[PDB]
RNA sequence: UCAUAAUAACUUCUCGAAUCGCACGGCCUUGCGCCGGCGAUGGUUCAUUCAAAUUUCUGCCCUAUCAACUUUCGACGGCUGGGUAUUGGCCAGCCGUGGUGACAACGGGUAACGGAGGGUUAGGGCUCGACCCCGGAGAAGGAGCCUGAGAAACGGCUACUACA
RNA sequence: AAACUGCGAAUGGCUCAUUAAAUCAGUUAUCGUUUAUUUGAUAGUUACAUGGAUAACCGUGGUAAUUCUAGAGCU
């Protein structure tokens, strides 16, 4: 339509984001970056809708121009950059750090972790080929290129970012046996072990899961992410993705509501 | 019809104006940015050899060279040419301009002097003005001054005086920022 | 396939990329370095016919021996026409379902695809066909497999 | 009811109140003064007048004597 | 030009190279002792304040 | 016949920084000498992001007083090229005689933009959808083009027709 | 201030005339292409610094008429 879109709609944005129909039309709109549209965490959203630390709309960007907010240890000016998973936010003046990752119903939860664990991250890889001169490569999940890497690694592992120097330390492979975490479908959140991976030539393999509780769920090749072998590496949030049916959880809000009073 | 007369060397303009046609009958059949002789515009002009510049139509339109013709063409004027000045990126807008053969039909005549005569015009060739802006880059302020290749450049530039409104305080000096 | 002649035409018809006039003489088996005829596998559980590793047609529209790769959809019909030139017309049938009186009805459309000269093929046969860039006006398909006949 | 609801805002210095505060909550605590300006409409009216004016539209006089 | 009358740029452009070579020769040691006396103040004022 | 590498050559032929702002520092042969930090704006190739253009499968209302239709001057296919960001009867030459149809083609009507969906209800249905969300098209009627990463743009230009 | 240069003005907003496998819906492909901007990597083959123009500005004009423009002098 003779060029490229620059407005979003409200009732048209995400629905992940949780924005009310009324007080307004127009939505975020987040600029193109390292995440896809569909499945990104605008900066504003997050400062303002969900942290309430910036009232409106006026104020989000009086705290970006302080260069007060950092995301991955490099500090970002605009308030529209599409963050995503696994990502690291960090706020040193006021002394906490965040890691972007999904809860068991499929949206971005806030989640406190420590200093020590905020100076490493992980992301799956997309391709490995020779570049330029003949120099292996690979590309990870957040468009990250790194050259000379481990000739062990393949597709579909993943790798321990230092993200301090940008150099791979350790990783996973992708088999059976391995601890992972859902990032999109129906399944969205959950974490399960991998039981065995079925594959069909001309594209879309699946492989099956199981939960903790001996529940079972599948999901395509392209949805799931390795995150340990076991005891995962990163601190997974309150809950640790065990997706209780209805009926528990007004069972277990009554509980500890009367518990607590 | 009125003739403009500039003197290059001076920096010098005049306008002046002309009522007898046989004193402009050798002006006629012309072409823009020939040669003449100011002989017959009359006694004061003896010794001058004067150059076409361009000229006015009696309707407003100017002339442009190039055109061959002693009446005026449509045209479609691109970006660069002489009588048009785009108002957007790629604009192509289509005027009217007037040939580059001078002809009775025309207002005004433009002119300047090439050779200088015996005798002097009253108030073209008596006074001079001077210019506005000397040199800004490294490069020329040397070549200006014939200095040699280490003369510190940055003392032979030119520098004028200007004062505050009223405020009764001395004035002081202003200078160009030489660049590369 | 019955093909009479191999160079009939105003050009000269050759493989691309393969040198055929070279002074030393090397033996190699594989298949385009050593300056004899070149082909590949399709995949997707696809035998190469004998007749395309042996045969001295030139195509380049066949999956074997030839510069188009398969992927997409897989389809099988029945031939009706095979009054063109390299080139067939397959029919396929279904059902289509009627929600108000919760019955069905026979529908059909039909399809065009390239058939190379590898494969022989008649009225009245079974072909598995495979998607590929557009060849032609209508043609956006290869033959691939020829069923046996009952 | 007796009973009424609002908002309240604490700032660690005078100074850093007029710094972050927007304007108008200024005005009415009447520690800032009010903006004097004209209409809408007649800022838009001025605005496309000047697009007919080339350089120095400060004063444009110079036009009048052309007529004599 | 206007800054300069013509007597100006021709007395300018006309000046003897003794002139000039005086020029900078004078140019040259006045940065050199200007420079100098910046290192020496530096140095010794970080040695008392460092002392005291 | 992928990534990447090597050899013989080629080109009105590219790119590989003559650009800008803060800080005032460190060496000794003390020369208006040498070295040194963090940003801005650019730049060749690969990757990513917002995309865009084409493309596979199946699905639309009434009408036979519409039963045969398509190829003058491409209608279906083969081959060598031309053109395009690329595939392609998209176009130019040469050669075959095909393609759709009673399982309703082709043509005529529509007080017809399509869909998510609105109204009315035992179940099965009937009817409406210009209109806040998604996709397409248009700026009085037709055609042509400049600039640009992106337009056959009209709060851009050129011509004819009709108005003024 | 003015003016040159860079970027945007191809998104929004309005309307339903044309259109009956066409638009459109769900589902595939690009091993058949272009891509400003954003993000991550990445290029050893006079020099202590090269050359001519032009606008703003000064000054002289034309036409009943327009966001029309002429010729002359600086950077
Ligand atoms: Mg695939
Ligand atoms: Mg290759
Ligand atoms: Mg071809
Ligand atoms: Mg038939
Ligand atoms: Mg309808
Ligand atoms: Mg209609
Ligand atoms: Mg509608
Ligand atoms: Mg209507
Ligand atoms: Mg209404
Ligand atoms: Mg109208
Ligand atoms: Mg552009
Ligand atoms: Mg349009
Ligand atoms: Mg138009
Ligand atoms: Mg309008
Ligand atoms: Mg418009
Ligand atoms: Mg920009
Ligand atoms: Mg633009
Ligand atoms: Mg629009
Ligand atoms: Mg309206
Ligand atoms: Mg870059």
């Amino acid at each position: 339509a003779r060029g490229p879109k620059k407005h979003q709609k409200r009732l048209s944005a995400p629905s992940h984001w949780l924005l009310d129909k009324l007080s307004g039309a127009y939505a975020p709109r987040p600029s193109t970056g390292p995440h896809k549209l569909r499945d990104c965490m605008p900066l504003i959203v997050f400062v303002r809708n969900r942290l309430k630390y910036a009232l409106n709309y006026r104020e989000t960007k009086a705290i970006m121009m302080q260069r007060l907010v950092k995301v991955d240890g490099k500090v970002r000016t605009d308030i529209t950059y599409p963050a995503g998973f696994m990502d690291v936010i960090t706020i040193e003046k006021t002394g906490e750090n965040f890691r972007l990752i999904y809860d068991t119903k499929g949206r971005f939860t806030v989640h406190r972790i420590t200093d020590e664990e905020a100076k490493y991250k992980l992301g799956k890889v997309k391709r490995v080929q020779l570049g330029r001169g003949g120099v292996p490569f690979l590309v990870t999940h957040d468009a990250r290129t790194i050259r000379y890497p481990d000739p062990l690694i393949k597709v579909n592992d993943t790798v321990k970012i230092d993200l301090e120097t940008g150099k791979i330390t350790d990783f996973i492979k992708f088999d059976t046996g391995a601890l992972a975490m859902i990032t999109g479908g129906r399944n969205m959140g959950r974490v399960g072990v991998i039981t065995h991976r079925e594959r069909h030539d001309g594209g879309f393999g699946i492989v099956h899961l199981k939960d903790a509780l001996d529940n079972t769920f599948a999901t395509r090749e392209s949805n799931v992410f390795v995150i340990g072998s076991e005891k995962p590496w990163i601190s997974l949030p309150k809950g640790k993705g065990v997706k209780l049916t209805i009926a528990e959880e007004r069972d277990q809000r009554r509980a500890r509501a009367l518990a607590a009073a | 019809m009125k003739l403009n007369i500039s003197h290059p060397a001076n920096g010098s303009q005049k306008l002046i104006e002309v009522e007898d046609e046989r004193k402009l009958r050798h002006f006629y059949d012309k072409r823009m940015g020939a040669e003449v002789a100011g002989d017959p515009l009359g006694p004061e002009w003896k010794g001058y050899i004067l150059r076409i510049t361009g000229g006015n139509d009696k309707q407003g339109f100017p002339m442009k060279q190039g055109v061959i013709a002693p009446n005026r063409v449509r045209l479609l004027l691109s970006e660069g040419h002489s009588c048009y000045r785009p108002r957007r990126d790629g604009e192509r807008k289509r005027k009217s301009v007037r040939g580059c053969i001078v002809g009775p039909d025309l207002s005004v005549l433009a002119l300047s002097i090439v050779k200088q005569g015996e005798q002097d015009i009253p108030g073209l060739t008596d006074v001079v003005h001077p210019k506005r802006l000397g040199p800004k880059r490294a490069t020329k302020i040397r070549r200006f001054f014939s200095l040699s290749k280490d003369d510190d450049v940055r003392k032979y530039v030119i520098r004028r005086e200007v004062q505050p409104k009223g405020e009764g305080k001395k004035p002081y000096t202003k200078a160009p920022r030489i660049q590369r | 396939a019955t093909e009479l002649t191999v160079q009939s035409e105003r050009a000269f018809l050759k493989q691309p990329h393969i040198f055929l006039n070279s002074k030393v003489k090397v033996k190699s088996t594989r298949p385009g370095k050593g300056g004899r005829r070149w082909y590949k596998d399709v995949g997707l559980g696809f035998k190469t016919p004998k007749t395309a590793i042996e045969g001295h047609y030139i195509d380049k529209k066949c999956p074997f021996t030839g510069m188009v790769s398969i992927r997409g959809r897989i389809l099988t019909g029945r031939v009706v026409s095979t009054k063109m030139h390299r080139t067939i017309i397959i029919r396929r049938e279904y059902l289509h379902y009627i929600p108000k009186y919760n019955r069905y009805e026979k529908r059909h459309k039909n399809l065009a695809a390239h058939v190379s000269p590898a494969f022989r093929v008649e009225e009245g046969d079974m072909v598995v066909v495979g998607q590929c860039r557009p060849l032609s006006k209508t043609v956006r398909f290869n033959v691939l497999r020829v069923l046996p006949r009952t | 009811g007796g009973k009424t609801t609002g908002f309240a805002l604490i700032y660690d210095s005078p100074e850093a109140l007029k710094k972050f505060e927007p304007r108008y909550r200024l005005v009415r605590a009447g520690l800032a003064a009010k903006v004097e300006k004209a209409s809408r409409q007649q800022r838009k009216q001025r605005k496309n007048r000047l697009k007919t004016l080339r350089g120095t539209a400060k004063v444009k006089g110079a036009k009048a004597k052309k007529e004599k | 030009i206007v800054g300069a009358s013509l007597e100006v740029i021709k007395e300018r452009r006309s000046m003897r190279p003794e002139a000039r070579n005086a020029a900078r020769l004078a140019a040259i040691k006045e940065s050199k002792e200007k420079k100098a006396a910046a290192q020496a103040a530096k140095k010794a004022e970080k040695a008392k304040n460092a002392a005291a």
